């Protein structure tokens, strides 16, 4: 768990996938609030996701570094107002239907599992691209990919030092 | 004149009675409490406003208020 | 460069979107924030009989009930940005 | 009896007291059924007029 | 300050200083008051005439050791 | 912000000067070993050693002649502001404290109001010495839960 | 019932209170004998109307006295070595000597010179002649008269308006922000384009040619295809001679920024394109909240949808709709806040950034306007704060208000005011402590002592702006900058070059004597407003009164028992929060005029070397500035300067007046006034005569309301004369 010897919040009990107890600053306390804070949660999982190797896979391919428009900002705001008609509060977290034609939904323990996973590469992702926000700010113009490239000339450690005590 | 009124947190000591340079209060038979009295106010015509009465309330807040209003002759004290 | 008469389609662009993706969002709030009140009765129950409202305007023939305020509601919206456009460029 | 036994400490819930929010020493208890204040309360503060005494309702006292 | 104002304002100004200090457990068992009316009218004429007097007399005194 | 150091300052200089003159010009009027003109050559040093310290501490002088001082935060001025600033936090706590504590042993008496008259002045000497750790005192019980009624 | 007849009470009362209270209590309509809400509201509208009478006559009186007995059309040829003509002077009591003296101008008798700055003004917006100020004010006489029969018309029976039309609240708002705010800018800045900018560059337009002029060459062409960019080419010059064609140009909407390098003021296309903007953002923002056909916002449910779901703020905003609209002094307050705070605002820009032509260079002009505006928004301030009180008093209901916000306002009310007191308490303390150290530093002759700290957090806000003058090398200041690389090509040039140019009040350099006026300024404010809110949250009763509200908002006390109840009421927590208003203007347009007659001066480093101890402000500001006052008549002659000297002695008399009514009280005087009433019915030939209302001393609230008068009056009237003489007698 989150931390072992604290108690956890009366509201976390283990039961919900990718549940840990980590709470802090109990801002997660009303219900509404909670099922608010899931689907936000999903989004910015899925999201980060979809992004990292779309940044990353430039580098690698040599096309460069990370670093219409009407019909982009219609077909956007349409799924996003879309969505937000929706009313059930499980079918917003998961909306199944015919979004999965792979039926990868059959087995329900299975179904558990691959939740957990999802949420915790999620977590990943997102820690992911914070690093590469942070990183493009102490080495401007040089991409994720050159960055562990330099890692691999003195593989010694996070190159810290060098930046937080100049 | 002015209004006087009483509550029923008295406790019948007699203090404002002795206390009104105008003859204005007076006691009462009521049986509310040990002393079996209750004060009264039926001459509030010939009131002036001194306020003696409220500073011998003994009560936590008293159980005696003067509220100013129309003032006459008798209630501004005039003699000329 | 397309002339004042043509970029002006933005005011189709915003009559369409106001009648066919955003017209349910705001017939909803509509409802539910529902006609102004003073101490729980409306403005013209309460004897105001300048704050009654038009349903004489309100009555439309539309097969969803889109209405001459909503056309000119929307329609402004669409000259406001048309003009947005014609004075941010050739400046 | 009627009312809070003598000794303890109380508290006072009347609005317009001096003594709002304050513990006290119940000094007597009235117990004739006319009585509208029977309750005897004695406090370490003296109010504004230099009395640290008054007669409270049985309603107007919480006992702590 | 004496001369023109009441004792009620200043009554419940330590009013609410008294409840900011018993908020800490640092409450005076010496109940503060405000001065009384006659008081307060003691301590302003005393000012008031330390501050004319002292006045007059820094100027006399400054003015004639000069000249 | 446009100030020059104190050492190099023509005004301050020149301040200097003129008060050395204005000083010298009583030291004439009486003997050179008399008791006032004795007296009076004391000032002069005096002076001279302020001036001599106020430039060799590095601090800031405006057109004026008159130095400045600069609380902002700066490492170089931190003497001027920040570490007396500490000093008074630390006694005024001090203070505090005993008083503080002085008034809760007292308030569990019969008749408390008659301890803040005839100060008890063996209770009192015995609080004064627990000021010295007020710091870690007034941390402690902020954590407890003892500090607020 | 002979007079008041609004009130039964005092028309039975036998002694002299009747008069003044009849007087005293005239437009209070909440207490009058039988007064119901629809009559309440429909007195407010006709009054409304009639205070809008007054201030169009007022108006047309400036505009036909300057017209007929000014000298426009000469100050007009040569604004900056003519004095403006206010008024004349006819007085009987006039000796020869002061007959000649007062002859000033190019008049041929007395005339008073005019420093509300009105020549500026309409010199600016495009009068040139007589005849424009004679049509201006029959229009003004026109409007005052639509305004009287306008009032009198709706206090017909068959036009009274109902209750409900008065708190229709949404629909107000509409009107009064698009149409009250919008067109009328969208007007002014009509007339600007149209009458204003020719005029400024030489060409005369009046109602006879207005319809054959085009104000741009183009006419409206750019407006409806888009290309905008064609009403900013061509600006004007900066060798524009203002009133002539030499070197005009032919924009109408510009940005440029900065100064009119000969008037000193704001350029006059600025003024329209900024009015063009801010008249679309009003008219668009009208169209908020919802009316008969059927779209918009509810205030109502605004207002109940905002509760914070943690619970920190109790229900939150529920109930307070009606709180608002059921209650006129709440909606009073609101606005006075408002009010004062735009006045305050007003005050502070007209300074720095000027708008009329040739008004820097007149420095009484700019002064006497400043410190009028400063005064008015203090009075406002604790008009809002005593309505406050008001309100609390008369129309708040605890059940309806439960548990939002200001129910939890009046629930912790102890904190809230004992911190206002520590703040105070601190800031006090040790700004007198710096000064005294200050004083004794420099009183032992060593002057290098001294606590002088530099007001570095201002100083950097000042770097930031553009300010070169410290060296920080911030933001504006940093040409590498994104900050600079944004707008130097839009009106970066300009405004640099004003800000930097050091003879203008643009930004002025500060040091030690500003910091520590600033923090004199906070204790001030912090100080008055501890004692009105204190007022307000104590209004409905404290431990020593708990039923305060029973006793309305003004009485006299509540009698000598407990210890003593003087001055416990919520209205004279207002009249002790005066004198600190009071004190702090003051020392506000203390430290403004001194720096900017210090600068005007050219000897700037006075005030910088003297601001910092006490006594410098006694010496070299008060005591040296007197001099050419006092001497407005002497044993040996007088000058034009005498009604000044006049005036700083009649406000010291009455400032002194004002302390007999404050201190002594009143039982004293009504046992003077028994004999005197003896001896008036014992004497012979004089008992024949008998007076018909018995006499009595002033009762307890109106002296202490006489000696607030009489104290205000003195300040203000003391202040003006000496600013105004010591001001004019050396720059005119
Ligand atoms: C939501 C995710 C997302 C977003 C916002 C973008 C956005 C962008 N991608 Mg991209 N990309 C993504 C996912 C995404 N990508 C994924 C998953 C892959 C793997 C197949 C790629 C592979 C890819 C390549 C190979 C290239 C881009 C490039 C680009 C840039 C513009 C040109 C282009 O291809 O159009 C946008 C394309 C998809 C949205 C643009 C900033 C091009 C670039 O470098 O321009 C700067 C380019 O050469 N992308
Ligand atoms: C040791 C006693 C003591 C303590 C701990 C406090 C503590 C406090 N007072 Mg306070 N006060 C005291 C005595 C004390 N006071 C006395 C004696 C007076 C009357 C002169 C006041 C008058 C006073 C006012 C008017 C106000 C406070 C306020 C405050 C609070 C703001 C912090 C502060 O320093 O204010 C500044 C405090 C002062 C300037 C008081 C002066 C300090 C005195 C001289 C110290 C006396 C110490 C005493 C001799 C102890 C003897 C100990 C001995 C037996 C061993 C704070 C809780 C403020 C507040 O938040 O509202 C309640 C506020 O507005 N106090
Ligand atoms: C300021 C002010 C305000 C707020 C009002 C408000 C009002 N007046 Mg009014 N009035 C005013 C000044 C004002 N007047 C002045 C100065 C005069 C003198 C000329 C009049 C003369 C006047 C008359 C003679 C009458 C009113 C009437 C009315 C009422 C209905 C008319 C209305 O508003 O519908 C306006 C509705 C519209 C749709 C107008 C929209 C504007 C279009 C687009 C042009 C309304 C309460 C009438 C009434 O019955 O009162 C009870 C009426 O007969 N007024
Ligand atoms: C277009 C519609 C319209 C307009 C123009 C007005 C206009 C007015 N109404 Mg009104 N009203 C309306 C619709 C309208 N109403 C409707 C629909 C209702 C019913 C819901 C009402 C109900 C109503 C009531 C109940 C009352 C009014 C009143 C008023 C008058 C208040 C005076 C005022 O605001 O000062 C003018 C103020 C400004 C122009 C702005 C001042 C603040 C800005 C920020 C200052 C800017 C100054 C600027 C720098 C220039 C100054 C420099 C210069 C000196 C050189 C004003 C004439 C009041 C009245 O009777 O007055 C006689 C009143 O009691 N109205
Ligand atoms: C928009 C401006 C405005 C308006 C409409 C009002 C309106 C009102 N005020 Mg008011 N007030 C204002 C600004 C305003 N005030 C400001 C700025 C201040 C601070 C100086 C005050 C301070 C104030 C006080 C202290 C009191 C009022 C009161 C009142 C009410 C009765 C007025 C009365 O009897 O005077 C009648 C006229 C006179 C007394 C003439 C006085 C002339 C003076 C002495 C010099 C001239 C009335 C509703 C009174 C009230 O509501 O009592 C319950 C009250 O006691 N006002
Ligand atoms: C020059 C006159 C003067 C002075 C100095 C003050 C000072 C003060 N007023 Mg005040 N006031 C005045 C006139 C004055 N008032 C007038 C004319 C009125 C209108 C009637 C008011 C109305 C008024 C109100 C309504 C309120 C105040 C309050 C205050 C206090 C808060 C300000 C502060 O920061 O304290 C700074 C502290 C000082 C200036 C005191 C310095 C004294 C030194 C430190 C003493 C030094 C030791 C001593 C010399 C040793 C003794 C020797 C022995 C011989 C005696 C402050 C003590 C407020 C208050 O008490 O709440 C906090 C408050 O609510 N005043
Ligand atoms: C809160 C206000 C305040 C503050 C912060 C100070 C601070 C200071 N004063 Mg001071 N002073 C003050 C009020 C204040 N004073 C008042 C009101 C008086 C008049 C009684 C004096 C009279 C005074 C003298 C006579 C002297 C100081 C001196 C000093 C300095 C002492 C340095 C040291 O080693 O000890 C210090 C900067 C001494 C010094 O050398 O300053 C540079 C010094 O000789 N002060
Ligand atoms: C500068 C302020 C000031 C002024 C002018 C006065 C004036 C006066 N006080 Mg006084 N007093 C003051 C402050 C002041 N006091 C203060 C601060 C206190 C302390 C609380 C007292 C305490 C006090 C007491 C205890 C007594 C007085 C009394 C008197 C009166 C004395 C007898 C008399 O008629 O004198 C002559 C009048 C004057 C000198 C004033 C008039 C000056 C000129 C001539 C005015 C002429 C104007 C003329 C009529 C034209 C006007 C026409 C109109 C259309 C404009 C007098 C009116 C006594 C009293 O009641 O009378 C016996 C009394 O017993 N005062
Ligand atoms: C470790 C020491 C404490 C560190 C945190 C100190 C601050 C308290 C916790 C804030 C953590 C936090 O998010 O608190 C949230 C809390 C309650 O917010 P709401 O009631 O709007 O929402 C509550 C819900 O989020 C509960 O699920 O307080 C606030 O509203 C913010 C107060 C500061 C606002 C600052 C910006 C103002 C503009
Ligand atoms: C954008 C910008 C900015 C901003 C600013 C701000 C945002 C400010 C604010 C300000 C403010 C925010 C202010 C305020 C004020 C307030 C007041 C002035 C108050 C008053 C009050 C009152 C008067 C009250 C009354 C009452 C009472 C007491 C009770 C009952 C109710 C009533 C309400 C009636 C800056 C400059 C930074 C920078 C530049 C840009
Ligand atoms: S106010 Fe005075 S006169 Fe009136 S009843 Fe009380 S004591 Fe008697
Ligand atoms: S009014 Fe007061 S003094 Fe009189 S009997 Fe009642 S409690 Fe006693």
């Amino acid at each position: 768990h989150w931390m072992p010897g604290e108690p956890r919040p009366a509201y976390l009990d283990g039961s919900a996938p990718g549940d840990f107890g980590f709470d802090p600053l109990g801002l997660g306390e009303v219900p509404a609030n909670l099922e608010r804070y899931k689907e936000s949660e999903l989004i910015h999982c899925r999201w980060a996701m979809l992004a990292v190797p779309g940044i990353l896979v430039p580098e690698a391919l040599g096309y460069g570094n990370w670093v219409i428009l009407a019909i982009e900002f219609l077909a956007i705001a349409f799924v996003e107002h879309q969505r937000s008609m929706e009313k059930d509060p499980e079918k917003k977290k998961y909306p199944g239907g015919a979004f999965d034609p792979l039926g990868y939904s059959k087995d329900p323990k299975k179904l558990e599992e691959l939740k957990v996973k999802e949420i915790k590469n999620g977590r990943l992702a997102l820690l992911a691209f914070v690093g590469f926000c942070v990183q493009q700010s102490a080495y401007p113009g040089t991409g994720p990919l050159e960055n562990l490239a330099t890692h691999l000339a003195d593989p010694w450690h996070n190159n810290i030092g060098d930046i937080v005590i100049p | 004149s002015h209004s006087v009124k009483i509550y029923d947190t008295c406790i019948g000591c007699t203090q404002c009675v002795r206390a009104c340079p105008t003859d204005v209060l007076e006691m009462i038979p009521w049986d509310g409490c040990k002393a079996k009295q209750i004060a009264s106010a039926p001459r509030t015509e010939d009131c002036v406003g001194c306020k003696r009465c409220e500073s011998a309330c003994p009560t936590d807040f008293l159980s005696v208020r003067v509220y100013l209003w129309h003032e006459t002759t008798r209630s501004m004290g005039l003699a000329y | 460069l397309s002339p004042s008469i043509v970029i002006s389609l933005s005011t189709g662009l915003s009559l369409f979107l106001g009648r066919f993706v955003f017209f349910n969002f705001q017939r909803e709030n509509v409802a539910k924030q529902g006609l102004p009140e003073q101490n729980g009765k409306t403005h013209f129950e309460a004897g105001d009989d300048r704050a009654k409202e038009y349903v004489s305007l309100l009555k439309s023939n539309d097969p969803i009930g889109f209405n001459i305020v909503d056309v000119l509601a929307w329609g402004s919206i669409g000259h406001i940005v048309a003009y947005y456009i014609l004075a941010t460029s050739s400046n | 009896p009627i009312g809070p036994k003598r000794g303890s400490k109380v508290k006072i819930l009347r609005r317009e007291s001096y003594w709002f929010k304050n513990v006290g020493s119940v000094v007597a208890v009235d117990q004739d059924p006319k009585t509208r204040y029977p309750v005897v309360v004695r406090f370490a503060k003296v109010n504004y007029a230099n009395i640290s005494t008054n007669n409270y309702a049985l309603d107007e006292v919480e006992e702590v | 300050m004496f001369l023109f104002s009441g004792r009620g304002y200043w009554q419940e100004l330590i009013e609410s200083i008294v409840w900011a200090h018993n908020k800490l457990k640092v409450a005076p068992a010496t109940q503060p008051r405000a001065l009384s009316i006659i008081q307060g009218r003691a301590v302003g004429v005393t000012h008031y005439l330390l501050g004319g007097i002292a006045t007059t007399w820094a100027f006399f005194l400054a003015r004639i050791i000069a000249v | 912000s446009g100030l020059t150091p104190c050492k190099d300052s023509k005004q301050f200089a020149k301040r200097e000067k003129q008060q050395i003159k204005k000083l010298e010009s009583s030291l004439k009027l009486y003997a050179p070993e008399s008791a006032p003109a004795l007296a009076l050559n004391a000032q002069i040093e005096k002076t001279k050693r302020r001036f001599d310290n106020y430039g060799k501490y590095g601090l800031l002088c405006g057109s004026d002649g008159l130095p400045h001082l600069i609380v902002n935060g700066d490492q170089r001025h931190w003497g001027e502001f920040i570490t007396p600033g500490i000093l008074f936090l630390y006694i005024a706590g001090w203070i505090g404290w005993v008083g503080r504590s002085y008034l809760i042993a007292i308030s569990g008496e019969k008749k408390p109001a008659m301890k803040e008259i005839i100060i008890d002045v063996p209770l009192a000497s015995r609080i004064i010495f627990r000021g010295f750790i007020w710091p870690v005192a007034a941390y402690r019980e902020f954590l407890n839960g003892d500090l607020i009624a | 019932l002979r007079f008041p007849r609004f009130s039964q009470g005092l028309a039975q009362d036998p002694t002299t209170r009747r008069i003044w209270f009849g007087i005293a209590t005239a437009h209070d309509f909440e207490s009058h004998d039988d007064i119901t809400e629809e009559r309440l509201y429909q007195n407010i509208f006709a009054s409304h109307f009639g205070q809008l009478a007054i201030i169009f006559l007022w108006t047309s009186g400036n505009l036909f006295h300057v017209a007929w007995q000014g000298n426009f059309e000469t100050w007009v040829q040569d604004p900056l070595h003519v004095r403006p003509i206010a008024h004349a002077i006819w007085d009987p009591h006039f000796g020869q000597p002061a007959v000649e003296a007062f002859t000033r101008g190019g008049a041929l008798g007395p005339v008073n010179i005019a420093y509300s700055g009105v020549y500026q003004w309409w010199y600016t917006i495009g009068l040139r002649t007589n005849e424009d100020l004679y049509t201006g004010a029959l229009f003004l006489l026109f409007l005052s008269a639509l305004s009287l029969i306008g009032g009198w018309l709706h206090l017909q029976p068959k036009w009274k308006p109902r209750v409900s039309w008065f708190k229709n609240a949404e629909s107000r708002l509409n009107h009064h922000l698009s149409g009250l705010f919008g067109v009328s800018s969208l007007a002014w800045t009509g007339h600007l384009v149209h009458v204003a900018i020719p005029a400024s560059r030489g060409e005369y337009v009046r109602w006879n040619n207005f319809l054959n002029v085009l104000p741009h060459p183009q006419g409206l062409g750019p407006l409806f295809t888009g290309q905008w960019n064609l009403y900013a080419q061509n600006p004007d010059s900066s060798s524009h001679l203002f009133g002539t064609s030499q070197g005009s140009g032919t924009a109408i909407l510009t940005l440029l920024g900065g100064f009119h390098p000969q008037t000193q003021s704001l350029w006059l296309t600025d003024m329209a394109h900024h009015h063009l903007a801010i008249a679309i953002l009003f008219l668009i923002a009208g169209h908020m909240y919802r009316t008969n056909f059927g779209i918009g916002h509810s205030i109502k449910d605004l207002l109940e949808a905002h509760i914070p779901p943690g619970g920190r703020l109790g229900r939150g905003h529920k109930g307070l709709y009606d709180t608002i609209n059921n209650s006129i002094h709440f909606q009073l307050g609101l606005a006075l806040a408002s009010l004062g705070v735009i006045t305050s605002l007003v005050a502070q820009h007209m300074y720095s950034l000027p708008a009329y032509a040739f008004i820097a260079q007149d420095f009484t002009t700019q002064a006497a306007l400043y410190t009028h505006h400063q005064y008015i928004a203090g009075f406002i301030m604790t008009g809002a704060f005593a309505h406050g009180a008001i309100f609390f008093i008369r129309d708040y209901n605890p059940e309806q208000n439960e548990d939002n916000v200001l129910a939890r306002m009046l629930d912790h009310k102890e904190a809230i005011i004992s911190h206002l007191s520590w703040a105070s308490l601190f800031l006090g303390f040790h700004t007198l402590g710096l000064y005294v150290h200050n004083d004794v530093m420099l009183a032992f002759g060593t002057p290098e002592k001294q606590i002088l700290i530099e007001p570095i957090f201002a100083q950097w806000i000042q770097s930031a702006h553009g300010k070169t003058s410290y060296g920080f090398d911030v933001l504006l200041s940093s040409t590498s900058g994104p900050a600079f690389n944004a707008g130097r090509s839009i009106w970066l040039p300009g405004w640099l070059n004003a800000i930097n140019e050091n003879s203008n009040s643009l930004f002025l350099t500060i040091g030690p004597g500003d910091f520590l006026v600033h923090h004199a300024i906070a204790l001030g404010l912090h100080t008055t407003t501890l004692i009105l809110v204190k007022g307000a949250l104590d209004a409905r009763g404290s431990k020593l009164m708990p039923d305060k509200k029973d006793f309305g908002y003004s009485f006299p006390c509540d009698g000598p028992g407990r210890g003593g109840t003087c001055d416990i009421s919520a209205w004279d927590a207002f009249y002790l929060a005066v004198f600190w208003m009071l004190n702090t203007i003051g020392w506000v347009t203390f430290y403004w005029h001194w720096k900017h007659i210090t600068l005007w001066q050219g000897n700037v480093s006075q005030f910088n070397e003297s601001s910092t101890y006490l006594m410098g402000w006694l010496r070299d500001y008060l005591w040296l500035n007197s001099s050419q006052l006092i001497n407005g008549y002497n044993p040996f002659g007088m000058n034009s300067l005498s009604v000044w000297a006049w005036m700083f002695l009649f406000g010291h008399l009455v400032w002194a007046t004002g302390f007999m009514f404050l201190i002594s009280w009143r039982g004293y005087w009504q046992e003077l006034i028994e004999t005197l009433a003896w001896a008036h019915e014992r004497t012979p030939l004089a008992n024949l005569i008998r007076w018909k209302d018995k006499p009595v001393a002033l009762s307890i609230v109106q002296a202490r309301l006489v000696g607030l008068a009489h104290f205000s009056v003195g300040y203000i009237f003391t202040y003006a004369a000496f600013l105004i003489a010591s001001t004019s007698g050396k720059f005119g």
